[PDB]
RNA sequence: GGAAGUCGGCAAAAU
RNA sequence: CCCACUGUCCCUAUCUACUAUCUA
RNA sequence: GCCAAGCGCGACGUUGCUUCGGCUCUUCCUAUCAUACCGAAGCAGAAUUCGGUAAGCGU
RNA sequence: UGUCGUCGCAAUGGUAAUUCAACUUAGUACGAGAGGAACCGUUGAUUCAGAUCAUUGGUAUUUGCGGCUGCCUGACAAGGCAAUGCCGCGGAGCUAUCAUCUGCCGGAUAACGGCUGAACGCCUCUAAGCCAGAAUCCGUGCCAGAAAGCGACGAU
RNA sequence: AUGUGGAACGGGGUAUUGUAAGCAGCUGCUGAGAUUAAGCCUUUGUUCCCAAGAUUUG
């Protein structure tokens, strides 16, 4: 139900997890 | 269509004024106000 | 939410910013502003191109597959992205003094 | 040419937009206001999310141009009561604060310098010496006025503007009984009132100002205009410093854009980012009012998620929203 | 067989995806047809409204069997997490970076056998070998590059063009290891795949399909 | 057609060659008049993405010539921005030759395809080879 | 986009 | 008639000088 | 012509036969093409036809 | 109107929004079948109106930067040039249905459908009365503010 | 009419152009240099300026 950060401090937290 | 001073238009937003608009409203001006 | 790079100058690119291009090969260019997409259009070598990052890279001067959510790793992948960014940081310093040296 | 319903096409006789309506007063609701006054800075461009449902981009996210008003706490310094009459309103008597700030004080003369500064002296000496005066006056507007409105000036040295004449205006105070608004009246008396207490983000409210002028044509500009249905995205906190970080983004930011507002400068106080264009250029006043007619279809209901605020250079083709991932991506600077 | 129409198409197949494991609807239309999906398969496989590019093609942009599916390289990083989120863990989602996105439109795959496009790339054809388990077999349907739009292929049986030859229908089944019928589906409509969507147990077909159509897709599937 | 369509820059006026991107061997596509324009004064009629026109085979085979019949613009030109900020433009103008109930007259497409003209006619996108 | 303008390639650019 | 070309047009927008304006 | 209430006509009925010319523009009229609402018709539904109010808005 | 200024009141004048197809209600009402509605709710698009310049395109006297040609200082370099010599990029500004936002609510009626009800011991939507009811009308909202309409307030 | 006052410059931020002169053996010093309000932002930087003339007003 808790969203997560995309991206953040220019890089894409999703795509780097 | 219809223009916007259509009798039975604003017959059926005096309807909706007490269903999706009103109470959530009031007390959404009720919750800054005690603010 | 992808901050892309751009084709060209090999910077980030974000929503709004720049333009698209699509080639009959599918194969999509963006470009971070009009410059470089003008530069791309009369086809300059980002590597002949002085201040593109591809001749900054070659000249000496410098996840496909889903993963499930978790709050824990989430977390740690934010924690660390700050200390990989401070060592990244650190290690472009030296080698700017060992380039000024 | 245009609309009819806007000639005759002349200058506008105010620099700040007037309230011409206020919403309909209701004794059921308990006292607020209804109007607030912000300066215009600029806008830059949102990615927010779409639960717009029954529309084609349902559940995805799309590039909206948002206004950015600074929006300064504002302070009440007075009280004016309306008695209607067979006439229409009309003024029976106006009560102001003891003590007025210097802001508001510029605001009577037009050269406050060579001024001897001489407003309100022999009203603060009586205020201080007798509050009867005071006690009579407010009792008769409670007894007597059907309307409250109260007089408010904004902070405008917190505002990076070379002005210092604060542009004082009326509030009217829907809500509760005339005695309920007088009480709140003198209870707020020499206070400040935020946006933050007054609009909250969510609802459907319209913006006034003039028009920015075009010049000679074949007049056409600097006009007086009402943009009704303009949502607020974000009432931002100034000290706050997540105010334009996200919870989708992080990435702890400002929401002046780096490089600072074109001709404006920095934002430091709230603000406040209001969907789509609104009227005047930057720097200039803008008047901001409640929907006097209640109307929230989906657009105007729907809630709100902000996902990513773009703060590049707007002065020049700016690349970079922070000068902290300007220089991680770029190259270390010989300075 | 189910006879049922997404918004006003009777391609149902290009806004639905059916598999052998999982279901895929469209997002943003109308919940008649993820209902109707679910009154079939909801108690059997689970059943995901997403999108895949922002459009309602998912159903003929991504391709893949119970095993393992395929998605466009233009699928958005949040689609993709949506996508991992809902689907099962034993279910393998990957992405492809293919210079033809529509895979459920070059590519018709099953959960034994699967036939991709003649212009597939290698390394394509190498993903999809890792994630489907299936050996991949580059050929046409009815001399047509857009094998995976002109062809149904299913476990139990597998629907042609009908204009294609009784040698090359026999010896696509014969390839395919499975039967082959050479027909037309939705009255007409010569895109079987995207005219009809046939699962190992159960095969939904467009309102506009007619008696005879339904009679011979049963018959062929054996359902 | 299915499902709504957003406003988009106009970019294929009338009076305009066309290229022709399916394989039923037409080459070029005429312009003649574009479905669904308002009264409009001196106003021509343009076509965009995903819009379907009438148009006319001027080289291909001599059956598909002469004829006044529909076509879908696939392919633009110009450059467009698409709701989500984004800003595409197309090496040409490639457009579909469709009967009007909005079927691909054609087996094969040629060239990519936009993500909205796929969106809005299915039979499209079911023929479509790429959709970038 | 390319003469759809106008009674009309008048003037420009093309060569 | 075909091809090419272009603000003729959709549909105008911007810049420059002069004019226009005021002052003696 | 036949009737023919009536005041020699004679109504309604009935018998025969057959230089001008057009672009832009502004408003205006309704004797309404479309939009809004009604009435009728073997008007099932849909698509119509006819007839009203109606110049707000287009054409 | 003492004078100046601030905040307002509103007599009066003007007015603005238009049209379409898509979802749901549906393959239901209805129909031998062929076919196939509508109301509420919802999303988009045309025409028009009022704004705006985040992004994108255009614009070049930013004579801002770079490149080229030619000219002038004996040479090198160094510069300066050339009615704005030529070319590329180019902020800022302007600008674009070539870019983006927004476009409101009450009653009173016509046609017409009725209620009570006499005239006329029956009856009758009409005579006295009263409802329902058109994109119509009048207001609201929007623009202007009487430069010989006015109020409150501050200072003197 | 002495102040988070003003103006001249200057620094910093930010932008545009595309690595400057000069030195050495196309490369390095050099994404350096130049320009940056003329209707960009900011300033504990420097200097200077102002505590006035005239007019009208019960």
């Amino acid at each position: 139900y808790d969203r997560m950060p995309e991206l953040l401090d220019g890089k894409n937290v999703a795509d780097f997890v | 269509t219809s223009g916007p001073r259509d009798n039975n238009r604003n017959k059926w937003a005096k309807k909706h004024l007490k269903k999706g608009k009103r109470a959530k409203n009031s007390n959404f001006s009720k919750f800054l106000k005690k603010k | 939410m992808r901050v892309h790079t751009c084709y060209f100058c090999s910077g980030p690119v974000y929503p709004g910013h720049g333009i698209m291009f699509v080639r009959n090969d599918s194969k999509v260019f963006r470009f971070c502003r009009s410059k470089c997409h003008k530069n791309f259009k009369m086809k300059r070598n980002p590597r002949k191109v002085a201040w593109t990052k591809a001749y900054r890279k070659a000249h000496g001067k410098e996840r496909n597959v889903p993963v499930r959510y978790d709050r824990n790793v989430i977390a740690t992948t934010l924690n660390a992205m700050k200390r990989v960014s401070q060592v990244h940081a650190k290690r472009e310093r030296l080698f700017y003094k060992k380039r000024l040296a | 040419h245009g609309s009819l319903g806007f000639l005759p096409r002349k200058r506008a006789s105010r620099q700040r937009g007037k309230v011409k309506a206020f919403p309909k007063d209701d004794a059921s609701k308990p006292v607020h206001l209804t109007a607030f006054l912000g300066y215009k800075a600029g806008m830059t461009h949102i990615v927010r999310d779409l639960d717009r449902p029954g529309s084609k981009m349902h559940k995805r996210e799309i590039l909206e141009a948002v206004t950015v008003i600074e929006t300064p706490p504002m302070v009440v310094v007075g009280v004016v009561g309306y008695v209607e009459t067979p006439r229409g309103l009309r003024s029976l008597t106006t009560v102001w604060a003891e003590h007025l700030s210097e802001e508001v004080k510029r605001r009577f003369y037009k050269n406050w310098f060579k001024s001897k500064k001489k407003a309100f002296t022999k009203y603060a000496k009586k205020y201080a010496e007798s509050t009867q005066s005071i006690n009579r006056e407010l009792e008769r507007i409670k007894k007597y006025c059907s309307v409250v409105r109260v007089l408010a000036h904004t902070q405008i040295r917190k505002t990076p503007l070379a002005q210092k004449k604060a542009h004082l205006m009326e509030i009217q105070v829907n809500g509760g009984s005339v005695a309920d608004k007088v009480e709140w009246a003198r209870e707020h008396f020499e206070k400040t009132v935020d946006i933050k207490s007054t609009f909250e983000q969510n609802e459907m409210i319209d913006v006034i100002g003039v028009t920015r002028g075009k010049g000679n044509e074949g007049n056409a500009g600097y006009m007086h205009r009402t943009q009704l249905n303009s949502k607020i995205y974000r009432i931002g906190a100034g000290d706050d410093a997540k105010n334009a970080s996200t919870d989708f983004d992080a990435t702890e930011k400002r929401i002046t854009p780096m490089g600072g507002f074109v001709r404006y400068g920095v934002v430091e106080n709230d603000f406040v980012m209001l969907n789509g264009a609104t009227p005047g250029p930057v720097k200039r006043v803008l008047t901001l009012r409640k929907s006097l007619l209640t109307h929230t279809s989906r657009k105007a209901l729907e809630p709100v998620s902000l996902k990513w605020i773009d703060t590049a250079s707007k002065f020049g083709h700016g690349r970079f929203q922070t000068p902290a991932e300007a220089k991680q991506f770029l190259g270390t600077l010989k300075k | 067989a189910l006879r049922a129409q997404f918004e006003n198409s009777n391609e149902i197949g290009v806004f639905s995806n059916l598999t052998n494991s999982y279901a895929l609807v469209a997002l943003g239309g109308s919940e008649n047809f993820y209902s109707v999906f679910e009154a079939e398969l909801g108690d059997v496989v689970p059943v995901v409204h997403t999108t895949i590019g922002g459009t309602r093609i998912i159903g003929r942009l991504t391709c893949g069997n119970r095993k393992g599916l395929l998605v466009p390289s233009s699928t958005t990083d949040n689609e993709l997490q949506h996508l991992r989120n809902s689907l099962p863990d034993p279910v393998k989602i990957q992405r492809v970076d293919e210079r033809l996105s529509a895979l459920g439109n070059i590519v018709a795959c099953n959960d034994y056998v699967a036939l991709v496009h003649p212009d597939i790339e290698r390394e394509t054809e190498e993903i999809i070998a890792d994630v489907l388990d299936v050996e991949v077999f580059r050929q046409t349907v009815a001399g047509n590059v857009l094998t995976g739009s002109y062809c149904a292929l299913s476990n139990q049986g597998a629907l042609v063009h009908p204009r294609t030859s009784i040698q090359e229908q026999d010896e696509l089944s014969s390839l395919l290891q499975v039967p082959l019928v050479a027909g037309t589906i939705n009255r007409g409509s010569d895109v079987i795949g995207a005219g009809l969507v046939v699962n190992d147990w159960c095969a939904f077909a467009g309102l506009d399909t007619t008696a005879t159509e339904l009679a011979v897709c049963e018959s062929i599937f054996k359902l | 057609a299915s499902g709504t369509k957003y406003r988009m820059t106009l970019g294929l006026p009338v009076q305009a060659i066309m290229n022709c991107a399916d394989n039923s061997g037409a080459k070029n596509l005429y312009i003649v008049s574009v479905f669904g324009t308002g009264a409009r004064l001196n106003r021509l009629p343009a076509a965009s993405c995903g819009d379907m026109v009438l148009a006319t085979v001027k080289k291909g085979k001599p059956d598909l010539r002469k004829k006044i019949m529909p076509a879908i613009v696939v392919r633009q030109r110009k450059a467009w921005r698409r709701k989500d900020g984004v800003y595409l433009y197309f090496e040409d103008n490639a457009g579909v030759i469709v009967n009007p109930k909005g079927e691909m007259k054609g087996s094969a497409i040629t060239g990519p395809v936009a993500k909205e003209c796929a969106d809005l006619w299915p039979r499209i996108a079911s023929n479509a080879g790429t959709v970038v």
